[PDB]
């Protein structure tokens, strides 16, 4: 189903901001500013009430729970 | 392709010449059939040289006994039986190619198309394609130049040109089909084939009569509809060929053509680059086109074509060679079209040079300068502005024009301030200069 | 990959108790309950 | 002449020599040279304010003073900073993956690709995947299609894949990138996908890059059950590779040539059409192809006109060109034995039977094709 | 004419020229005597509008020394462990790199001392591989002038106890060059690319240290016969196998560092390593006959003088299907019991003890 054709749409069906976020890119050396960027993107979302946050690729990298912390 | 099983070289050697004697005039077909059985046996034995020799012998027997019709269905059966060996059929076509070219006859055109049908079943790039190219060229010569065969040679060349070409044979074949295409006077397809082949250059550094022939067939194609800038570019591309082969007549007439064309081309920045590059040539001075180029290129002179037809129009009547000039302007129909193309070309040139010189010019004077009436002058003036070439605004009721953009007060005071700062800098430089020269002049 | 640190210890221990130059100064004794030694059990006829 | 010729000696000793005082100054210049810290400008705060990340430390902001051409500086550009001079004193372009650079720019002097026989179909496959898209884009423009991306080679371990890869590398020797697909592992957790993005960026810089990497099975895998931290590093490395070659942004004029030995264990996600446009199996060398390879390998060999090449063809079967230089070698020191200047046909027969008896032992000489 | 003016400049301009680098070198060699930052070269071929470099320092910093002001990038190839200025933040000088922890010294013997005389039985085979390995070391120039590049891959297959390890070390001692031993059965590492990384730095160490002898043991363990079952498909070991394959051609020019692979059954290998440019010299290592076994144990017991006049003929009769290792164990078993048997009868029990 694409899994993003509803996020690319809807944001235009009702005019709203759309952000790709990309979880794979987020996990990087910018772990210290990771909290800060979440604050910044949330502020961007809060700035425009018509907005939607879309985060991708959570399963493989972003906080898997069965494999020990490496 | 496949390994040989059972050779019959001894069998064919001891029997084939005897079979030829038994059917010297070819009245017997049992001899043809028994060699078909023999070559079938070698084909099932996967032997190539024996099958090829049998096929060559079979066609040779048909040549000597001159059965043209029986040859047609015989080669059809041979090429369609099971497709045999690709080496053998490629051979058989080759001696067929060697034979059809020596006997003129009426039905050789049928022989040419028959082999074409036998080879057009596929297997073009693989197993000999030059034979099909030669047959198509042979058909061109037989029909003496028409539209159907010119289309046929148009639709054939692409496969072998892309697959396996020759730096001389293939390009000559391309040159020998575009001339027929231009003879057909098709322009869209001839332009397409010309632009898809001219990408293959860097062989013309050793051309004898190939680059010039290519260009002299695509001169007419371009100039037929609207081309005038590409015309000057490849007329100078045929001008640099007599540079390495110094022959005076073609060299000088090429100079006359390129100089006339480069000026005649519509105004643009690139054309300005070409005319400036062309000007100053040491070898260009000895022709009247040198005076024509020097006058009509720069310094914004009034190009009154009524005066130019006698001041610099002598190339129409009599010059050094006047052969390109008669081709351009001495012609009746296309010549008068190019005469009108000179007539307007100097009108936009006169409008353009007037644009950078005169802000407001009265309608009568501009029409007189353009050698036309008021309505014709305004029509061309509209033709320039719709192309964004000039910044012109006209009051049609008053018949007055302006070429200066309305100066916004922001930048108007900016240039005034820049003028002020230029004066301020001049004061600083003059003060230092006079005071120091004052110091030198009172060292007494 | 099950017991590979064991193999890391095996390589270095052989490098240590190989003796290199024979010397009657130091002695080594290995005591187990079952002869479950690894492949060096055939190199040890020259060493142990 | 004594006052003439004694001169011509002494100045030549120098020239290239006596080139030290300035080398001394240059390294002294280095001695008092300021070392300017290096970062990447994340974004431009204002026209004079630029947010720059130190490669290790925090993001600073700096500002060009008078003439550093702030317009040409872009978010992600490389500039030199100093914790003291407060500004950018000069700007610097990028990097090129040096370790990869030399191992991809040290292709040894090879022979032409025509020196290997029986693979003319593979040769023309390489031509119509590499040469054709760049030489004649007008035909494909009339076609209106994108050129294919990559081709796969697989088969017995002895085919000529290394020779073909080295031959195509020697064809260009300037814009060819060689990858061995095993130096990806390192001591640190990082520098695994960072390098992968880096020569992809290098492939973005130069359009006609030909990328060759071998043993995709060294990163591929099928599926890791109870994966280890090292197994988990493959799958994220494989996923990063997949999303950087196909991903959302594709490459242009960049073709990937890869080879392996186990096609079945390859991950099905990579081998789907779109990432691997063509799959080519390099089969067993033909008997006449083996004959041509034997002649190639026996070119500079002192021998007369009695060699029964057909006998070698009949006996030697299933033997790659690898086994053929063995036979050529084995005839070599058979000729060394008894000190024979030439090579006799009996030496080749001894080589053939010794290699044949050598090959008897090993079974499963080739994986079945997919 | 014009000499005496030229050289009074030249010799002066020669000596003063060289003295200032002597000053400068010192000024930078004390800095080269105090480098502190590793050189993780992230190169740019920054042609001046020649080259340039990025150095990941030890203290987690990066320094872009312009055009690499001291060392040519031809010798300064990328990697790590190349001198960097602690104060000038410039590349200082090349220095030896790190040999991948394990490979730094896994089992590398600096110089083996075992001699060719103490081994025997397979003298035709040992002379064959000496001609193929040792001669390409001592008389390497003979092959260079001849024009034939010597083969490098020698595969020595045979049941254990045939003296492969001694012969490889004895050959290395004869060549008087570096010898590197690889523990083949333990190269199968759970860490990904670990065995591939180990073999690389082993080849790198061998290249950096003389024309070496790469003695890889248990080639059958390294390379499977491709008999693929789902029980084990040799998936992760095919990783390391092709890695060894691509490093076999690394030393083709100048023909140094030979590869000697020891195993028992050559048939357990696919036709990958059995390549003419790769491992090509397969030499059989059979169990020695009665004469050879008796001679081998006699040579082993040559340093033992307890029982005079022991012809070892009964031992040769009783040494049925025994290895050179078994013969050594038989002789040293006498070396353990011959205190205070003794002659022609203290030898049989050695084989009986092992099982
Ligand atoms: N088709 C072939 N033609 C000529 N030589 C070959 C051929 N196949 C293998 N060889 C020989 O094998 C060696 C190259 O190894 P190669 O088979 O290319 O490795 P891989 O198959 O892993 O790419 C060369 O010494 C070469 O002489
Ligand atoms: N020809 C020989 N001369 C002397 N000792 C030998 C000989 N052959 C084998 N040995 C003994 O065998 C041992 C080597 O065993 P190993 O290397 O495991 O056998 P292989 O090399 O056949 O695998 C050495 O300790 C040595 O004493």
């Amino acid at each position: 189903c694409g899994k993003t054709m509803l996020a690319k749409a809807v944001a235009h069906h009702t005019t709203a901001a759309f952000i790709r976020v990309v979880g794979s890119e987020f996990v990087q050396k910018y772990l210290g500013e990771g909290p800060r960027m979440v604050r910044d993107v949330f502020r961007l979302a809060k700035e425009n009430a018509p907005a939607i946050i879309f985060i991708d690729e959570i399963d493989a990298i972003a906080t898997k729970r069965f494999d020990a912390q490496t | 392709i496949v390994k040989m099983e059972v050779d019959y070289s001894a069998t064919v050697d001891q029997r084939l010449p005897e079979c030829a004697k038994l059917a010297k005039e070819g009245r017997l077909q049992e001899v043809i059939e028994t060699l078909l059985s023999l070559e079938k046996q070698t084909r099932t034995a996967s032997d190539m040289v024996s099958t090829s020799r049998i096929l060559v012998a079979v066609v040779k027997m048909c040549y000597e006994a001159k059965e043209w019709d029986l040859l047609n269905e015989n080669i059809m059966l041979l090429s369609k039986r099971r497709s045999q060996l690709k080496q053998a059929v490629a051979k058989m076509v080759q001696q067929c190619c060697t034979y059809v070219e020596e006997i003129t006859d009426l039905p050789i055109k049928l022989r040419l198309i028959d082999t074409l049908r036998m080879v057009t079943e596929g297997k073009i790039y693989v197993e000999i394609e030059r034979a099909r190219l030669t047959k198509t060229l042979a058909t061109i010569k037989e029909q003496n130049g028409d539209v159907k065969e010119a289309a046929s040679i148009l639709q054939e060349l692409q496969v072998e040109t892309y697959g396996s070409m020759e730096k001389k044979e293939r390009v000559e074949f391309i040159l020998e089909q575009m001339r027929l295409c231009l003879a057909v006077k098709d322009y869209i397809r001839t332009q397409i084939i010309s632009k898809k082949i001219n990408t293959k250059f860097f062989q013309e550094e050793n051309t004898e009569k190939l680059k010039l022939k290519y260009y002299n067939l695509m001169i007419q194609l371009d100039q037929h509809e609207g081309s005038y800038l590409s015309i000057c570019k490849h007329y100078r591309a045929i001008y640099d060929t007599p540079c390495i082969q110094a022959e005076s007549e073609k060299w000088q007439q090429a100079l006359k053509s390129v100089v006339l064309y480069v000026i005649l081309a519509p105004f643009d920045n690139e054309q300005s680059d070409l005319v400036h590059r062309i000007s100053g040539d040491k070898k260009l001075e000895e022709i009247p086109k040198y005076k024509d180029l020097l006058k009509l290129f720069t310094t914004m002179e009034l190009m009154r074509w009524s005066t130019l037809v006698e001041d610099y129009g002598m190339e129409l009547r009599k010059g050094s060679l006047e052969s390109p000039a008669t081709d351009v302007f001495g012609s009746t129909e296309e010549g008068e079209k190019r005469w009108k193309d000179l007539k307007n070309r100097v009108v936009e040139h006169n409008i353009r040079i007037m644009a950078k010189y005169y802000t407001r010019i009265t309608m009568k004077r501009m029409a007189q300068l353009l050698d036309l009436s008021v309505d014709e002058s305004e029509a061309f003036l509209s033709n320039l502005v719709v192309n964004k070439t000039i910044f012109a605004k006209v009051d049609r009721l008053a018949g007055i024009i302006n070429f200066q953009r309305p100066k916004d007060p922001n930048n108007l005071l900016n240039d005034w301030s820049q003028k002020l700062n230029s004066l301020m800098s001049l004061v600083n430089k003059t003060t230092h200069l006079i005071a120091k020269e004052e110091m030198i002049h009172n060292l007494q | 990959g099950g017991d590979n640190e064991v193999q890391r210890t095996m390589l270095e221990l052989i490098n240590q108790l190989d003796g290199f130059d024979p010397r009657g100064n130091i002695k080594v004794l290995m005591a187990t309950n079952r002869p479950d030694t690894l492949d060096p059990a055939l190199m040890r006829p020259g060493r142990l | 002449k004594e006052i003439d010729g004694r001169l011509k000696e002494l100045r030549e000793q120098l020239k290239e020599l006596t080139k030290q005082y300035e080398k001394s100054e240059n390294d002294l210049k280095a001695l008092q040279s300021v070392g300017q810290i290096v970062g990447e400008v994340l974004k431009q705060l204002t026209e004079e304010k630029f947010i720059v990340k130190a490669t290790n430390g925090p993001r600073y902001v700096v500002g060009c003073r008078r003439q550093l051409d702030k317009s040409k500086l872009k978010p992600g550009t490389r500039v030199a900073l100093d914790m003291t001079t407060l500004t950018i004193m000069r700007y610097l372009p990028r990097e090129v993956d040096p370790l990869v650079y030399n191992m991809s720019h040290e292709d040894p002097g090879n022979v032409s690709y025509s020196e290997i026989g029986g693979l003319s179909e593979q040769i023309r496959e390489l031509r119509e995947v590499i040469e054709l898209p760049l030489t004649n884009p007008e035909l494909f423009q009339r076609v209106g299609i994108i050129p294919p991306k990559g081709c796969l080679l697989y088969g017995p371990p002895g085919t000529g894949k290394t020779l073909l890869a080295r031959a195509v590398a020697s064809q260009l020797d300037c814009n060819f990138l060689k990858v061995v697909s095993s130096s990806i592992v390192d001591k640190y957790i990082g520098e695994s996908a960072r390098l992968i993005r880096e020569m992809f960026n290098y492939a973005r810089d130069h359009q006609p890059c030909i990328i060759f990497m071998d043993e995709i099975d060294a990163i591929g895998g099928r599926r890791f059950s109870e994966g280890t931290s090292a197994d988990r590093e493959i799958q994220r490395t494989l996923m990063e590779l997949l999303n950087q070659m196909d991903g959302f942004d594709t490459l242009h004029r960049v073709k990937m040539i890869m080879a392996t030995n186990r096609p079945d264990t390859l991950d099905p996600a990579l081998l789907r059409p779109g990432r691997l446009d063509r799959k080519i199996h390099i089969d067993l060398p033909n008997e006449q192809a083996r004959l041509d390879i034997l002649k190639i390998h026996a070119g500079p060999i002192t021998k007369h006109g009695e060699i029964d090449y057909e006998a070698i063809v009949k006996l030697s079967d299933g033997f790659n060109g690898a086994d053929l230089r063995n036979v050529c070698t084995e005839a070599g020191m058979f000729a060394i034995r008894a000190d024979h200047d030439f090579v006799v046909q009996e030496d080749f027969m001894k080589a053939v039977r010794k290699v044949a008896d050598s090959k008897k032992l090993e079974s499963k000489l080739d994986y079945k094709p997919v | 004419k014009i000499m005496k003016s030229e050289v009074l400049r030249v010799t002066h301009e020669l000596q003063a020229m060289k003295d200032k680098i002597k000053e400068n070198s010192e000024k930078i060699k004390v800095n080269k005597t105090l480098p502190y930052l590793v050189s993780n070269v992230i190169e740019l071929l920054d042609v001046d509008p020649g080259k340039c470099a990025v150095i990941k320092t030890s203290t987690r910093q990066t320094y872009f020394l312009p055009v690499i002001g001291l060392v040519d990038a031809e010798k300064l190839k990328p990697g790590d462990l190349v001198g960097v200025n602690k104060d000038s933040y410039l590349i200082l000088e090349t220095l030896p790199t790190e040999y991948d922890s394990r490979v730094k010294a896994m089992e590398v013997d600096e110089r083996p001392t075992e001699q060719y005389s103490d081994i025997g039985g397979l003298d035709k085979q040992i002379q064959e591989l000496v001609e193929a390995i040792v001669l390409p070391m001592n008389h390497k120039e003979k092959f260079e002038n001849l024009g034939i590049q010597p083969p490098k891959g020698v595969l020595m297959y045979g049941p254990p106890g045939t003296g492969k390890t001694l012969l490889a070390r004895a050959c290395a001692a004869q060549t008087k060059a570096t010898f590197l031993k690889l523990a083949g059965p333990q190269l199968v590492q759970m860490f990904i690319g670990d065995g591939a990384k180990l073999v690389r730095d082993a080849f790198a160490l061998a290249k950096e240290k003389a024309p070496s002898i790469i003695f890889i043991d248990e080639l059958d363990a390294i390379g499977t016969k491709r008999f693929d079952s789902e029980k084990a498909g040799d998936r992760e070991v095919q990783r390391t196998m092709l890695e060894l394959l691509n490093q076999l051609d690394g030393f083709q020019p100048n023909t140094q560092v030979k590869v000697i692979a020891a195993t028992n059954r050559v048939d357990i290998l696919d036709p990958a390593l059995l390549r003419s440019g790769r491992l090509d010299r397969k030499i059989e290592f059979p169990m020695p006959n009665e004469e050879a076994r008796a001679r081998i144990m006699q040579i082993h017991s040559r340093k033992m003088n307890v029982s005079p006049d022991v012809n070892y003929e009964e031992l040769a009769r009783c040494t049925d299907d025994f290895n050179g290792a078994q013969c050594k164990a038989v002789c040293v078993e006498a070396g353990m019991i011959a205190l205070r048997e003794l002659t022609h009868e203290d030898y049989m029990e050695g084989i009986l003890e092992v099982q």
